[PDB]
């Protein structure tokens, strides 16, 4: 017998343990693989797919189809159209998007995030919308004039029906937590009218847009964790 | 010019004046099973033009109160044309599809329809006391398809209403939020810019070929994403036109005649 | 019959180039006749998101008009 | 190794061709990156997507099921010595949700067992080290009718024996399957009724039979009943998947895909759409 | 001396274990081998041998020699002579055959199955039989007309009396279960007359046929299981 | 004095020998002087059913009438 | 295979009458004088083969230390379910000897080993027989769901890592890679998690100044796995932790006073680190 | 099934061991390093840093800032200004300096020790001080003559105010115990006036000087140990 | 895929310069996927105390007047 010594760690079961083991079924003949369309290699390939954001998660809209419809008026308003926290894992509306759902299985995340908006109103409706992102640690952009002081685009409504802004990876930390913490503050995403939407006679005065979220190519995650969005009786 | 598309196969063509760029799911076209891999050994049947042509399903209207529509793909053509007949005669078969959805409106009609193609579209039972309980007839509605509900009301096994599927729209009939439906191949018929949209569907299974009378490889889900509105509820027509591609069958049996309503 | 592969970078390892030193490698031997018994295989970091994010029949450039 | 994407330095753009404008109606996702939207600096990016690989995602052994076995002195409890469970992954929600991201998958399965025991009764006394037999009974194989039947000979059936205090037992199971991948969904019927019917034959469950797991306390009965529990753990390895789906948003009901009428409300309210 | 770690799976007894062990009788030289004819290397070599199908196990003809004898006659009939479910493992008559017995030690199987029929009539007997296989998932064969919508052989009785039909491997799956379930529908095999058996005066009017079943060369089995046909009293 | 050979394939293999490179190799060493102690042999897939299915003196041809 | 370097050797040196004498300097410059004995007194040649191996940071921080002690009870009484498992914040704050060593540096980067020493005893005179138990140590990263009881669904640990150990076997052990967000862990944080803005409470920051508000690595959840017994058994885990592959930056003074709490805060009863001497001239 | 034998030491936990251990988080991506300033490689790099000696820990000066101030006077005195025993990890005043504190984590040590003194007087004042080190095993210096007999240096007041003295490594043993030991002591350090400090008119007639201690380049330690300075309830 | 390195000297070595031949060596093999699982690093005695004891912009020599 070859002299050996068992070190701490012997006879233990770790759920992430990666070692060899005997085959339950020696010489089993495994069914040949076939090509199946749709092969997935990484979860990030799904993180990069645009997901419709349940923005209008307000009383009477939460858990109905209308939660995905962002209203727009033809009427004058100086108010924001919407306001959203950036953190994709923490925010109540974003945590249920594909990006959020994937990130809910991770402890930390990094990289820029793409926000794409689609206008679904009348073709004859015209106007301009201001979409912007302000990094965290300053008064929220509740006034349009402050909303401009950050990353922003102006969206010309027209045949090129969609546009996008990417929230750049601006962070003091390399990665941010997926936890609802104060240190890794998300930042602010808002949209204001650049100008009122104007429509021709006999056109609806209530327009809607659909906002989508997806990961950018620079995006990644650190560590896998259990998600808090599913449960089971004892 | 991306705007105008002339799509053809067999003895039929659809021309659309305004359409979004076509999607090929997963970057793949349907093909015939290559000889490198097959389950059956019988020489195959390849109907060609008899099946590889466009068929039109009965249209529906888009009322401003609609919560969506759905179809099981090989089911919707089961009794239609020669494709229908060949599916009943052979045990096994494989086909891809061309799904082209049309919904025409003038510029003053707003709103949008998301068209999603879901491999293995599986819906929840309306009966709460039973799991995955649904009859062949309720599970397979035919060319008419079915509709989504805004609300779930178990019948508690009352008059087969419990066999019918639960079909919440916001949860896609499965308990999955609709906003993530976009993971599936999809296109949007946003009335302001596009009258139609086309998606190429490869055959998808864990098998190379299967029995179409038993298994629906794909379903079609159409949802308002944005409400229909016009300045009054216009009920804008929606038409779904489908063509099988690279159709093949294998193994001749007695013609299958499934239980009928 | 032993294989030698590069280890995932630790706290005080070399530069992100991952090509510096022999102390960053590990050795592994399969001890079973059935490959199902092998420890997990190496990660494949190859990705192709366009399969699901840009499955368009007619390819488009980012700055091209979408319609 | 392959790595994630870097950022190039950029400056102002007066192009007639703008990357920030698109049309999601085509089904394609927006493709713009920060360098297209704002002026950027060069950044070297080594933040590699390894934890997100499917091989890593599914690399943990989840608890799948709890078996309950009793070794008792009461004659009426001999039957409780014997516990048969169907092989399934649908018993626990955390694992099920992860697996249901993909329509089809292929993997080798690793199973590990954890055994525990306690006294179910106030009374106790000396109990000898217990040994357990886990026998696999493939579909259609005869099952024991009781705890010490002849079928426990397991001449062909795979079988593993474990004693308390020893290392948790385990085995590797090569992909087994009728098809070339496991299906997690089945929009179909086991049988087509011929010319209403088939109500009990719908869904994956009607075509799902991989055999069952039979657990037996090997020790003969002692004067002091001991209550044991077997926690069965599973992890995929050498795994590929062929079709992404959204994960389940609400609480599961049963093995197949179904819903609870009282639990269809996954989202919370915010004060308004303009409240962060 | 050498630092080691005991991983899970250590010190367990697995019946499928393939580890080395000390010889209790070390350095025993083995009695030398001799050539023995009839060496078997694979169970499939036996699965491929024609075995009688216990087809007429009906009404007291069960568990008797007559159990393998399929009756035939010179009358007019549009009805089947016999019918088998294809499933070699679940059909009560096919299960109890050499193919079924080897097969019953397995859970999964695949490949084509050969059905061979031998007519044991008078030399003066003539006629033609229709033997067919109908793939699953449709109205069962019932009568002689629907039964022709599938694979078939027309057996012209003659000096080369025996003939065979192969139920080709048609399945949606790669492998089928041996276990009975609703999904794994095997399809059907039936036989009926093309024409009645015709004989001259003063010769037998009734005849028997012997059916055989065997594996084709493309046949395989996978996972082993205990066989349900074996039993014993509790020990 | 180790032996190296290939493994029976699993879930992530392309099913061709050596098409999986070194992934499918394994190492085995006999630790006993008595071969009775060895683990099971390499599967021997060679077979010849004619010993039992066509044990005939006059060679039969498939297309020839069997009873020539 | 090279010989490691030694500490400074001595060259034989004669006395000098040099007009350039290293003895005087100006410490005010922030620089220490560098005199070695050969610069001050006559010295002999000395071959120096001595090294500083034991003072390498890798060696200094190379020992496992107890960092925390957790306890749990396996019992069967109506008020005992809550005691069956123990949830603990991951930190090194709990024990002073390790903390003090780490506090020599402002920043550090390392991998860790976790080792768990389990023990048990009877807290009750019943002294009855219990079976050998299995214990589970599950890690719950921040933001991950936590168990409400010892018998719950979160213990399924489908994504979270978890280790199962039997009492009587070798102490379980595992490696943890550096998991900091920053490029080093900070031992100190002279700042706030958030910035109270004009529209805030005057005292704001009182609930978050310091490292205490930014350092969050989740918790360990420890439970007996075994169902309860008629006879109560008290158990505990002495958690040991060791830095490995460790490098540090920006050295600072070691603590001179009794720690207390999570920050650097001292207590009034322990602000006197030195003993009294009767005289400046006492040996 | 390779035959093996478990030797003594098997299945034990040594807090000072060095074994490999599987990662609980396989393939985890570690945050890339950056060039963080001030990297330390060894504790001895800190041992060589000059820190103040809390030399005047006498009644009224204990545990205060004045504890680091060594008084000087312009009057005639034959008395030592100060006395220290050279026991860097055990003396009440030295065990608390950075050198002492790093050293409190070690059992044994070697090498020479450098001391530096600084005059924090007026520019107007002049004079000279005697710094001296006396090896172990003899009456510690009681006066200036003893101080002159042993190793010493004269520190003049001047522009290069700082002056260092090195207590050379003179030892019987190779290494000394850090711990107070009747057998092993490091000898004695003292300081006497070489001459009276001369103070001009309207100039402070009393001053202070600061003293510092640090490791010399030949310094080392032998074995890591728990320190006595920190405790816990 | 082993590495062989020398050992730190023990009582029996008469070569405190690590020069007594192959006699003093140890062999190490890494058995894990991550380097975090590797044993402690090779000792590295390179030091540079000037970083903390003489971080002076202006080069000073030991016999130089500290200030001129
Ligand atoms: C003694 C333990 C042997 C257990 C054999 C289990 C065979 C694998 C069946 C896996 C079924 C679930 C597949 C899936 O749908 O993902
Ligand atoms: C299954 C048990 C896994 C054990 C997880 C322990 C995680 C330790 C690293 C987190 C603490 C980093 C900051 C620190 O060094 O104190």
């Amino acid at each position: 017998g070859l002299p050996t010594m068992n070190t701490p760690g012997s006879n233990q079961f770790l759920t992430s343990d990666d070692f060899q083991s005997p085959c339950a079924l020696p010489n089993f003949d495994v069914t040949p693989p076939i090509h199946i369309p749709g092969e997935v290699k990484n979860m990030m390939e799904l993180a990069e797919i645009d997901t419709l954001i349940p923005m209008n998660a307000v009383d009477g809209k939460v858990n109905t189809m209308e939660m995905y419809q962002i209203p727009l008026n033809d009427n004058l308003s100086k108010a924001p159209i919407f306001c959203l926290s950036l953190s994709p894992a923490s925010d109540k509306r974003l945590s249920h998007t594909m990006l959020g759902e994937i990130l809910n299985y991770y402890t930390h995340w990094t990289g820029s995030i793409r926000f794409t908006f689609l206008f679904c109103g009348s073709m004859m409706a015209t106007g301009k919308l201001l979409l912007s992102y302000s990094p965290p640690g300053a008064k929220p952009p509740t006034n349009r004039k402050d909303a401009m002081l950050g990353t922003h685009i102006i969206w010309d409504l027209g045949l090129q029906s969609s546009c996008s802004m990417v929230a750049p990876w601006i962070s003091n930390t390399v990665y941010r937590r997926c936890a609802r913490d104060d240190f890794t503050e998300g930042g602010f995403i808002t949209c204001f009218y650049q100008t009122r939407i104007v429509v021709p006679a006999s056109t609806p005065t209530s327009m809607f847009m659909l906002g989508f979220v997806s990961a950018c190519p620079d995006f990644s995650v650190r560590l896998l964790r259990d998600t808090p969005h599913i449960s089971q009786s004892k | 010019s991306d705007r105008v598309r002339q799509i053809t196969l067999g003895n039929s063509t659809i021309t659309t004046q305004e359409a979004a760029n076509a999607i090929v799911a997963y970057g793949e076209w349907p093909t015939y099973i290559n000889d490198s891999e097959a389950n059956p050994v019988d020489a195959p049947t390849e109907p060609d033009v008899s099946s590889n042509r466009f068929y039109t399903l009965e249209s529906v209207s888009w009322k401003t109160t609609s919560r969506g529509w759905w179809w099981k793909l090989p089911d919707c053509l089961k009794d239609m044309g020669m494709f229908g007949q060949n599916m009943y005669y052979h045990y096994l078969g494989r086909s891809g599809y061309t799904i082209h959805v049309q919904c025409n409106a003038s510029k003053f009609h707003q709103g949008a329809l998301g068209v999603f193609l879901i491999p293995e579209f599986v819906m929840a039972c309306n009966t709460e006391s039973k799991t995955s309980y649904v009859s062949y007839i309720n599970a397979n509605p035919g060319e008419r398809g079915g509709e989504f509900t805004n609300t779930y009301n178990p019948s508690n096994t009352d008059a087969s209403e419990g066999r019918k599927f639960a079909a919440l729209d916001y949860l896609l009939g499965s308990g999955v939020l609709a906003g993530n439906a976009f993971v599936y191949p999809h296109q949007i018929i946003n009335l302001r810019t596009n009258n139609s949209a086309t998606i190429v569907v490869p055959y998808v299974n864990s098998l190379v070929i299967d029995c179409m009378a038993k298994h629906n490889n794909w379903g079609i889900v159409i949802l308002p994403l944005a409400p229909l509105a016009f300045a009054s509820s216009p009920q804008v027509p929606i038409t779904v036109t489908i063509a099988p591609m690279c159709t093949e069958f294998n193994g001749l049996r007695n013609i299958t005649v499934p239980v009928h309503q | 019959g032993a294989q030698v592969s590069t280890q995932k970078t630790g706290a005080h390892e070399n530069q992100n180039v991952a090509a510096n030193g022999s102390t960053i490698n590990y050795t592994t031997i399969n001890y079973y006749k059935d490959s199902a018994s092998n420890s997990a295989t190496r990660q494949d970091l190859s990705q192709d998101p366009s399969k699901f994010t840009e499955p368009v029949k007619d390819l488009m450039l980012k700055t091209a008009p979408a319609l | 190794p392959p790595s994630t994407q870097s950022t190039e330095a950029t400056s102002g753009v007066n192009s007639q061709e703008v990357p920030a404008l698109t049309a999601v109606e085509t089904g394609a996702s927006g493709q713009a990156i920060p360098s297209d939207v704002v002026e950027t600096r060069h950044v070297v990016n080594y933040k590699t997507r390894s934890e997100s690989c499917l091989e890593s995602f599914f690399g943990r052994a989840a608890c799948v099921t709890i078996l309950s076995l009793t070794n008792s002195s009461k004659s009426g409890e001999e039957k409780k010595h014997f516990n048969i469970w169907n092989i399934t992954y649908t018993d626990t929600v955390q694992l099920r949700r992860k697996l249901e991201f993909f329509t089809y998958s292929r993997f080798d399965l690793e199973m590990t067992f954890v055994f525990t025991e306690n006294y179910p009764s106030t009374a106790s006394g000396e109990v000898r080290n217990q040994v357990y037999q886990i026998m696999y009974i493939p579909p259609g194989a005869p099952r024991p009718s009781s705890w010490d039947d002849y079928t426990w000979q397991s001449s062909s059936n795979p079988s593993i024996f474990y004693m308390y205090g020893n290392a948790p037992p385990r085995m590797s199971i090569p992909y087994v399957g009728i098809a070339n991948a496991y299906s997690h969904f089945y929009d179909g019927f086991a049988r087509v009724p011929l010319e209403d019917a088939g109500d009990t034959f719908y869904g994956l469950v009607s075509i799902n039979d991989f055999g069952v797991l039979a657990v037996r306390a090997v020790n003969r009965s002692n004067p002091h009943t001991i209550h044991t529990s077997v926690r069965v753990y599973m992890k995929p390895k050498h795994i590929r998947c062929w079709c992404p789906r959204p994960p389940r948003a609400v609480l599961y009901r049963g093995e197949g895909v179904d819903m609870i009428s009282s639990a269809i409300l996954p989202l919370a309210k915010v004060d308004s759409i303009t409240t962060f």
